[PDB]
């Protein structure tokens, strides 16, 4: 149960992050 | 040529595929090898 | 009321008392995603103002 | 799309969804409810 | 030009000779025209339309001989004919009773899937007009009631056509339903209510079901002992599975890693 | 006279202005773009061409009127010519020509003219290289022009355009073949251009032989250059395949493949609702329900209007051959309120086990039904209801008599009831014991799903989803 | 629904219904996926002399489903029929899998490094240099020397 | 001489495709 919560939302950190971080200096670049 | 020009540019066209193909696995070990000089800058930072 | 924690029994007579069944591990997951419901739905606003 | 085939072809809107089950179902009810006094 | 061909659907044919002599004929009509894909100049389309009473009759000849390949044979062929992509075609007679034929047929083999594709031709016509049509997709509604009776009763009165041969079949498809789908589960069901459904007065039938169904015959009445039936548990030993489940789920937990 | 005869002139700057610099810095900058990098494609001006060609198809596509000529069809696609840098001139030409509409008499060289206008590119001697701006010269003046709908005389110059377009086409397959790369930005335009084929053709009569064509285009990018093209293609045959008979529903299954991976975003999207509607009509309703779901989940991003509406109504048509569904109008929308109230009732008489109810929705708005298509279910449907009002019946009681919910469904007789109630074990829907006699229906709670066994056992296919989706988060980050 | 015309083992019947499928294979594509078991029965049949061509048929429809060194494997027992074909795109994809498997042998083949040879069709070698006559025809001298880099021989 | 760079250009195809382990071997040990 734990295993499958914490892989919940660790990806909802590490997903979400990911995706912020990569766009805000992938586009605005080019 | 028939053999050929044709379709040595088929032949051609799969390294080139694979060029880009590889270009792709380059570009993902192109931002990964950045992955490893940071930290290895950082593997240097804690003996800093 | 919440003075007495247990259950009867009609049929047969016999009031029985359990104080077992807690609320832990729960509620500590479902409200912190109802509140990570609020996380996508406000960077949504970031995601269509920075491409389009 | 706006591309290819579909081009050619608090409120109480919200409450309006448990409000029509009101309607099709018991009303809602006073009058009846009020006339199940005297009945038994 | 060339013929003689429509001479013979009046007559039908005495015995299946002259419906093997048809096919010789019309074998003269597939190595010219053959089925296919001339246009025209929609003249040389004519003859078709001259070919496909003949293959409807051929597919009432079909169901004659009884023959099941050759059956779907001449159903699929003109199956083709209006899904052609000339759409414009005179009118036909026996057209209408054929799109059932296979369409009961296929009903009593019980699938489901190839009935209502079959009626695609004119989908939206079918509840508005083709009262031949309408019939079916009333009787499946009764499949579904079920029936048993109503089916029957609409089975006093059909066009039908020819629909006599499939009738019977939709007979035994539907009677061994009277095993398989009343139980499981229902407890114990008097004697003389089983046979209301099964009609008849004391077939041999139901005997074979004392049989076949065992289950139980019962005095008067049939039992469903025992119990209900065979009690499942159903079982302890996927436990055993569970701790099977947790392999691979620690495994891809690994992965990540 | 004097008052709008001195207003006329300003206006035809602005597509001397916009229009101009649309593919003037669009087709100019995808020149370089084109020649190299290209990576992927990308060639993010083919996409830039999505936020061009779709904003002009409302306003100003290159026409209008706007008060013009319409003579910036003819503008572009003369004096390509092209060579090195004098390309400038033709620009510059471009520029020149903008004066003649607004000193002399303006004349309309479009329609009968373009006939040898879109030889031009291959008059001028040479093009010379790229064919996807000489398709886009055989595209947005006409294609965006389609729009008028006028229907006399001018279709056969929509089929002029599909033409010598399919002389583009020529130019398409013979031309490059190694690293093209304008493919794949051609595969943004030849999708287009495939879809008002499709267009063009449902006003006159729908394709019989282009869908032999369709095919050719179909199988040749297979296995050579296939980058969201075979999709586009195949969303052309789910599309029309589907509204015409016969046979093509199980023919997804030797198609199949996906086809990987699905382009461009909601363009995949609304194909998971084509094969929707397609096994819907396969009487799979668990396969329909979630792919139906996910159609309107994964579309992006709308306005206007009712084209996202309208799809989205019949897609959840097959929520209420589901059994489970509740009223529809949270998914209702002014605009497309107006639309769905003959179809608003009948969800809400499904939601009830009535009769007379039912049938008296289906007598009065039965007329609305008929452009849908959708009378396939009205005869299944009603063996739905009943599955519902018996599961609303027996999730709220224990112990449920046939006698008694005879009359309440309205059964009206025992027998029948004896028939619904076999089949309804025969499809697990009740878990009812029934003691004969009379007969009753005696049945008891069920109990043992508990915990450990359901929500452990589910959560396998919920990490499974979610530790991939870690690997989408990689893959999309190493583009980058 | 032709597909039930393939019961009759009359031969005559079987020629009508291919004179019909190659010339709409094309849009009918889809429709030859679920002939598979019933060409195989003229493809094994010893009195039918058109297996050159039915290998041909039986090569559309796995190439259709998926399967490609199957069709390879047809592309074999073809005949000259299959190899008299230069025509458009689908010569240059069955001598991109032919010759890549021509080349993949020769390479084992030096690798015995003599004796103990592997069994070499006389087609996929004989197209080799009837192709390669092609090349010197053209007077295109560049890729000549090519071939025999490719053959490695 | 379209074949000759044809035989030429795999070798930075497969000397690349071998400085795939290089990294990713070297990488994880220096994480470790």
């Amino acid at each position: 149960y734990l295993a499958s919560l914490i892989r919940s939302v660790v990806a909802l950190h590490n997903l979400i992050n990911n995706k912020i971080a990569n766009r805000d200096a992938e586009k605005k670049e080019g | 040529l028939e053999e050929g020009k044709a379709g040595s540019g088929l032949r051609q066209y799969y390294l080139s595929k694979i060029e880009e193909l590889q270009l792709i696995v380059n570009d993902k070990s192109q931002n990964l090898r950045r992955l490893q000089a940071q930290r290895n800058e950082l593997n240097a930072k804690v003996r800093l | 009321d919440k003075k007495f924690h247990g259950i009867l029994d009609q049929g047969e007579g016999v009031l029985i008392i359990f104080d077992e069944p807690p609320v832990d591990k729960t509620y500590e997951a479902a409200l912190e995603t109802i509140q990570n419901m609020s996380k996508v739905v406000d960077s949504l606003y970031n995601k269509a103002k920075k491409l389009t | 799309m706006s591309e290819k085939k579909q081009p050619v072809d608090e409120d109480n809107w919200d409450d309006d969804n448990v409000e029509d089950d009101f309607s099709n179902q018991l009303r809602a009810e006073l009058e009846k409810h009020g006339y199940k006094m005297e009945t038994s | 030009m060339y013929e003689q061909l429509k001479g013979e659907w009046n007559r039908k044919s005495p015995n299946l000779s002259k419906c093997g002599e048809e096919l010789g004929r019309l074998k003269l009509v597939l190595l010219e025209l053959n089925f296919l894909p001339t246009t025209g100049t929609k003249l040389t389309k004519q003859q078709l339309i001259l070919a496909r009473d003949i293959l409807e009759i051929g597919a009432q000849w079909s169901i004659l001989r009884k023959d099941i390949p050759s059956f779907e044979r001449y159903m699929a062929q003109l199956k083709c004919y209006y899904f052609d992509y000339k759409e414009q075609l005179p009118e036909s007679a026996y057209m209408h009773q054929l799109l059932g034929l296979n369409l009961l047929f296929l009903l009593s083999q019980n699938r489901v899937a190839e009935f209502h594709t079959e009626l695609e031709r004119l989908p939206a016509k079918d509840i508005q007009t083709n009262v031949y049509i309408k019939h079916p997709v009333s009787l499946e509604q009764y499949l579904m009631e079920g029936s048993y009776n109503k089916v029957f009763l609409a089975k006093g009165n059909i066009p039908a056509e020819s629909y006599t041969f499939f009738i019977d079949i939709l007979l035994d498809t539907i009677r061994d339903e009277i095993a398989g789908c009343i139980e499981k589960a229902y407890e114990k069901i008097l004697f003389t209510e089983a046979t209301r459904i099964l009609f008849f007065n004391t077939p041999k039938k139901m005997t074979d079901y004392a049989k076949k169904r065992g289950w139980v015959l019962g005095p008067n009445n049939y039992y469903s002992f025992a119990s209900q039936q065979q009690k499942p548990e159903d079982t302890t030993i996927p436990s055993t599975e569970l701790a099977k489940q947790v392999i691979e789920y620690a495994r891809q937990l690994e992965m990540i890693v | 006279p004097p008052g709008g005869g001195e207003q006329e002139p300003p206006p035809p700057p602005a597509p001397q202005d916009v229009e101009m610099k649309e593919e003037a810095a669009t087709g100019g900058g995808s020149t370089g773009e084109a020649d190299g990098k290209t990576a992927a494609a990308a060639a993010e001006h083919s996409q830039r061409e999505l936020d061009t060609v779709t904003l002009e198809d409302i306003k100003e596509h290159v026409k209008q009127l706007e008060k013009a000529v319409s003579g910036k069809e003819p503008r572009f696609v003369l004096r390509a010519l092209r060579m090195l840098p004098s390309t400038s001139r033709r620009l510059n030409h471009y520029v020149l020509y903008k004066a003649v509409q607004g000193f002399f008499t303006s004349n309309n060289a479009t329609r009968d003219f373009l006939l040898p206008f879109l030889e031009e590119p291959m008059d001028t001697e040479a093009d010379l290289q790229f064919r996807p701006r000489t398709g886009k010269a055989a595209s947005t003046p006409l294609l965006p022009e389609v729009e008028a709908y006028l229907q006399l005389l001018v279709v056969i110059f929509m089929m002029n355009s599909k033409r010598y377009k399919e002389a583009q086409k020529i130019s398409d397959d013979l031309m490059q073949k190694i690293s093209t790369q304008n493919r794949r930005a051609l595969d943004l335009v030849a999708a287009k251009c495939y879809y008002y084929h499709a267009r063009v053709y449902e006003f006159l009569d729908k394709l019989d032989v282009v869908r032999s064509f369709l095919h050719a285009r179909l199988r040749t990018a297979t296995l050579r250059h296939d980058a969201d093209g075979q999709a586009t293609l195949l969303n052309l045959l789910l599309r029309n395949y589907l509204h015409y008979s016969l046979y093509d529903q199980a023919e997804k299954l030797v198609s199949k493949s996906v086809f990987p991976e699905q382009a461009n975003n909601n363009e995949w999207a609304r194909y998971l609702y084509y094969t929707g509607r397609i096994k819907a009509i396969q009487l799979e309703y668990s396969e329909a329900r979630r792919t139906m779901t996910n159609a309107l989940r994964k579309a992006p991003q709308h306005t206007a209007v009712g084209f996202k509406q309208t799809v989205h109504k019949l897609l959840i048509v097959v929520e209420l051959l589901l059994g489970e569904i509740p009223d529809r109008l949270q998914f209702r929308q002014p605009s497309l309120k107006r639309s769905l109230m003959p179809y608003f009732l009948l969800t809400q008489a499904v939601r009830t086990g009535n009769l007379a109810k039912f049938n008296q929705v289906l007598d009065q708005f039965g007329e609305k039904f008929q452009a849908d298509g959708t009378y396939t279910l009205i005869i299944r449907l009603r063996h739905n209801v009943i599955k519902t009002g018996v599961r609303m019946i027996s999730l709220s009681y224990s112990r449920i008599s046939l006698a008694d919910i005879a009359q309440k469904l309205q059964l009206d007789s025992p027998e029948d009831a004896e028939f619904i109630v076999a089949k309804a074990i025969r499809d697990g829907v009740i878990e009812a014991s029934i003691n004969h006699e009379k007969g009753y229906v005696q049945s008891k709670e069920m109990i043992d799903i508990y915990s450990t066994r359901e929500p452990q056992l589910a959560f396998h296919q919920r990490i499974s989803f979610c530790l991939d989706i870690h690997n989408m988060s990689v893959k999309a980050m190493r583009f980058p | 629904g032709i597909i039930s015309l393939l019961d009759e083992d009359e031969p005559q019947l079987k020629e009508f219904a291919l004179h019909k499928l190659n010339a709409v294979v094309n849009d009918f594509w889809a429709e030859i996926s679920e002939s598979v078991d019933k060409i195989e029965v003229l493809y094994e049949d010893e009195g039918f002399r058109s297996r050159q061509f039915a290998a041909l048929v039986a090569s559309k429809v796995f190439y259709h489903l998926g399967a490609f060194e199957e069709s390879l494997n047809y592309a074999l027992g073809a005949g000259d029929l299959f190899n008299v074909n230069d025509n458009s795109e689908y010569v240059e994809t069955i001598i991109a899998k032919c010759i890549d498997h021509y080349t993949k042998q020769c390479v084992e083949n030096a690798d015995l490094p003599e004796g103990e040879k592997k069994p070499i069709d006389q087609r996929l070698e004989g197209i080799v240099n009837k192709m390669f006559q092609r090349c010197l025809d053209d007077h295109k001298y560049k890729q000549a020397i090519g071939i025999a880099l490719e053959t490695r021989r | 001489d379209l074949y000759s760079r044809y035989k030429k250009l795999q070798q930075e195809l497969e000397f690349l495709e071998v400085q795939e382990e290089y990294i990713k071997d070297e990488q994880k040990n220096l994480k470790k």
